[PDB]
RNA sequence: CUACCCUUGGUUGUGUGCUGUUCUAAUUGGUAACUGUUAUCCAGUUUCAAGACAGUGUUAGGUGGGCAGUUUGACUGGGGCGGUCGCCUCCUAAAAGGUAACGGAGGCGUACAAAGGUACCUUCAGUACGGUUGGAAAUCGUAUGUAGAGUGUAAUGGUGUAAGGGUGCUUGACUGUGAGACAUACAGGUCGAACAGGUGAGAAAUCAGGUCAUAGUGAUCCGGUGGUCCAGUAUGGAAUGG
RNA sequence: GGACUGUUUAACUAAAACACAACUCUAUGCCAAACCGUAAGGUGAUGUAUAUGGGGUGACACCUGCCCAGUGCUGGAAGGUUAAAGAAGGAGGUUAGCGCAAGCGAAGCUUUUAACUGAAGCCCCAGUGAACGGCGGCCGUAACUAUAACGGUCCUAAGGUAGCGAAAUUCCUAGUCGGGUAAAUUCCGUCCCGCUUGAAUGGUGUAACCAUCUCUUGACUGUCUCGGCUAUAGACUCGGUGAAAUCCAGGUACGGGUGAAGACACCCGUUAGGCGCAACGGGACGGAAAGACCCCGUGAAGCUUUACUGUAGCUUAAUAUUG
RNA sequence: UUCUCGCAGUCAGACAGUGGGGGAUAAGCUUCAUUGUCAAGAGGGGAAGAGCCCAGAUCAUUAAAUAAGGUCCCCAAAAUA
RNA sequence: AGGGGUGAAAUUCCAAUCGAAAUCCGUGAUAGCUGGUUCUCGUCGAAAUAGCUUUAAGGCUAGCGUGAGAUCACAAAUAAG
RNA sequence: UGUCAGAGCACAUUAAUGUGUGAUGGCGUGCGUUUUGAAGUAUGAGCCGGCGAGUUAUGAUAGCAAGCGUUAGUUAACCAGGAGAUGGGGAGCUGUAGCGAAAGCGAGUUUUAAAAGAGCGUUUGUUUGUUAUUAUAGACCCGAAACGGGUUGAGCUAGUC
RNA sequence: CCUGAGUAGCUCGGAAAACGUUAUUUUGAGUGAAUCUGCCCAGACCAUUGGGUAAGCCUAAAUACUAAUUAGUGACCGAUA
RNA sequence: AAUAAAUAGUCAAUUAAAGCAAUACGUGGUGAAGUGAAACAUCUCAGUAGCCACAGGAAAAGAAAACGAAUGUGAUUCCGUGUGUAGUGGCGAGCGAAAGCGGAACAGGCCAAACUUAUCAUUAGAUAGGGGUUGUAGGGCUUGCAAUGUGGACUUGAAAA
């Protein structure tokens, strides 16, 4: 088969795995969140083990 | 349900800082408020806009 | 996954302003590598014995080092790095930035 | 005397379509006639009625269940109908927590430059008593009164020198964060040490990352606005973008 | 009930369905109107409004009440709006150039959505009931009781007219009443509280007619009271003949229980020598139809429409033909 | 049974006791939390019983001691006061 | 002569079968739904739960075991306090 | 409808507590299916014999093994060849330094004023054979009314001429 | 003096292009340039720069397949195949 | 013949495919569906299937108005690689490059025009010739030296293998 194009466009991997993505329910509606919730999903990170192996033998 | 969304922005250089409320109703007066400014990396008089 | 909205459709997507056009790419050294590199005067014709670099191509090339050798050689690439051209020069070599 | 320009009425002159028309030579004909052909068609010619129209082509309207494709949610202590679909507080609910119904109850799509922060000082609800308007209840005075008001509010818990009352400076209802924890499939969501800048308060102490807390919103696109240390299809920009 | 002569759902069913002569209405003046297709071409029609298409009802007698509020249909050109489209105009991008700076900006080209105009159409003004349809309540009131003739009353655009009224039409209700009927909830005439009747989805009747339905009766008889008999054919026996569904394997009793909740197979008692025939059926949840009942499937197919998106088609404007 | 990896599996459980809700505190009824069993687990006793009590089956074993429970007989064994 | 025809029109008919025939091709249509899946032995051993899901007979993850490896024990369990 | 006993009866073997039948005693509600649970009056089977349904192409993942080996290797398509291995052909792929969307920087990158903090880093190998799983190709297989295009059809029958 | 005219671009919809209409090629309707200092291309457009010279025609070469004939072949089945 | 003439038409003579079939292709035109998104209309399969026409044993495509962004190449076709890259799509399902490289094979030619000659009542604006196939611009024009040929996209004769 071959990769999938929404995954690739929202997966990004580097050395050793550890998929790259960042934190939704920011871009829409800023006063239904406040500041602190804002710059805390503003950040980049990777989803948790259980997800990591959901992920890993779909890729 | 409210739309109570006003824009407080700096002056010296026209930003967008913060989303905030101010009740219309008691009073359609503009706010001054004195906060942080990026381009300016101090504290500045912040106006309101829509 | 059963109904549920997918993974990546509830992620948000990554822009980039660089779209129909290719990454920048060169050729690079790396220096705790080289160390069993045994030639002087190092150029693109030279690196082809080796089957680093292909020779049907053209492509800038690129330095990078961190630690210490004491083997005088002569780098020509297009982009150094000035802790390993220090590094380097502390070695009796030579290394010119290439245009 | 004269160089420039405004309101209205005319006004030599043109560009144009529009309203009404005249003519056929474009064109239509299932007007009539001749020949092909001694043929209801058809071919050529003539005639007649029309005549820039009709029809035809395209574009774009209006109309159009004749037709094409589909849609018509879920739980249901038979089905349909009925009620609900989210959020948060108490009891059910087995003295942590967790934990069902189409259970019993209830509220929510908030408010606020003050009901915010800070510093100052102040401490009940009520009842009785005494008093012009003046009531069972107006305000004060004296006490007693220990939780029986209030701490925006539906409820819970706490709240008695308080988180309440008023006074004052104001606006941390900051910027960048963030170790560590909270409970969980995920999305998430909760507190938060501590630091940097730069502030307000008050002499400083230290506090201020919204309220006494627990409800008070929907991602992801897509399209849009300001700015951006960003890119710029040979070069520059622009455009198009991040 | 319907007028009938009739058309019928081959292989379940013939009428109160349809049909019909007739009645009513709309549209139509010749390349008629309409229809088939796409078009040639073709019917209507080798017709001409005493005719045709379509709509509705369905001898005949008599009538068909009101309302155009909403929908439709037609007329309407004043006013508001109205696409495609034609094009006022402007900024911008570039810079030949003015320039040390800032910036400025010629001409060509390029993105713009317009100024203005712009049809049909929509809004809107009237009509259109033999077009889609609809056509109410409440309270008080009579010197008999009773009853409600009436008066007041709100809404709607407007409040059931004649007629027929417990019918094929009344759930309450098997309502009466007078009947035939010894004894009548369906049979008849009448009474009128008519949920949600009612006048072209026609209505009230109408002589005849009916493989139509119902009611009472004449005669008639084995339908019954009330059962029996006769002769053929089978069935019975004998000879020739040679078929099925079904069928896990089986030498296959009962009471009480038991239990996947109704036992030939299990637990305790009871019963029965083995094997045929004439038999009819209680069971073996008998055989046959992965039920035709209901429900589920983001199953299928179909139908309707003020569901959605289109589209056949009709039709308007621009535009070429087109002066 | 702590961490990684491979790999299913089900989301229809059922019943008795225990505290319950609904119901009518009726139901082999439903809705939970606890123990236990079946499913996936044979056995004895309860007369015959998925569920109870006693219990967890490697094969042979005309050997024994035992668990619950039982000793007139069917059907295995007990009597004494 | 079936995206149709026919029809004094009842879903009438269109070779015994018609709310839209029969045949061939796409085509081995799809099927979250019934059906079954074929030799042996060795070891451990279930769940029938929560959330979400046009979600309800379906699917995903957390738990519920295993296969291998590592973690040596202050870890998890068994009891006392 | 058989098991274990068990006399009795008839006997004579792959020499073996030999075999065959069984008066009688004790015991004894089939085989699958799926269901909470099927001894069932849930279903499948009349019987016998034959046939009868998890492979392959490319791709990825995990495991096992071997070769090779830290500027490794494999060669693909292809060319010479019993259409053979192979030889040649290094085109490309993995790892060799990464950070991010990037200008670029670099044992640092980006976020930031931070040289603050945080993230990612701070080489730890390649190719095949094999097994299993997964992805698309009909992908364990049987099954429908389905949908679309084409075609024969008025002698049954409807109507007409 | 010449270098392919109702020609290209452009407008209203499209089609082919990784391509859903976007540079690039084409048209159902309309439209109307260029003359070598030309004109086109360089995923709108301009200047600059670089590349190119259509709107006429032809062209075996490698590559797809053996209904059919010949010689040979199969870790192809052996008459329910 | 209308219509004088000429036409149309009629008659006469010569030449062509006219058709069939290998379910295989290729080209052109026309042109559905269901599958998936566990729904479906945009989309997907898909210009799929199918239908028609054509010629061939091979066809089509083929000579830069080519690519493309480099002192890059210099018909075209086909195979791996590039590569699942850059991307495209209710950014959903899905869809899939463009150069380059390794390769098989590798031929470029022929027309009309300006310019001119002879023939069309030589108003032809046509017929037959010299010429000519263009960007490392070239041709026509005026005007010279040369060059004595090579290969084909190619004629039959003769022999041979």
């Amino acid at each position: 088969m071959k990769v999938k194009s929404a995954a690739k466009k929202r997966f990004k991997l580097t050395k050793s795995g550890q998929i790259k993505r960042k934190h939704a329910y920011t871009s829409h509606l800023a006063p239904h969140k406040t500041t602190k919730q804002k710059r805390h999903l503003r950040k980049q990170g990777t989803v948790s083990a259980s997800d990591f192996k959901r992920i890993g033998n779909l890729i | 349900a409210v739309k109570r969304s006003t824009r407080l922005g700096c002056n010296d250089c026209r930003e967008i800082n913060y989303l905030t409320f101010k009740n219309v109703k008691k009073n359609p007066e503009k706010l001054a408020l004195n906060k942080f400014c990026s381009r300016c990396r101090k504290v500045v008089v912040h106006k309101e806009v829509k | 996954e059963g109904g549920q909205t997918p993974l990546y459709r509830r992620l948000p997507k990554f822009g980039n302003a660089r779209k129909g056009f290719l990454k920048q790419e060169w050729v690079v050294l790396n220096l705790n590598k080289i160390a069993k590199l045994k030639l002087d005067k190092i150029n693109r014709a030279s690196l082809i014995e080796k089957q680093v670099i292909s020779a049907k191509s053209q492509l800038p090339i690129k330095l990078i080092g961190h630690t210490k050798l004491e083997k005088p050689l002569h780098f020509e690439v297009h982009k150094v790095s000035k802790q390993a051209l220090k590094a380097v020069e502390n070695a009796n070599g030579s290394v010119k930035l290439l245009e």
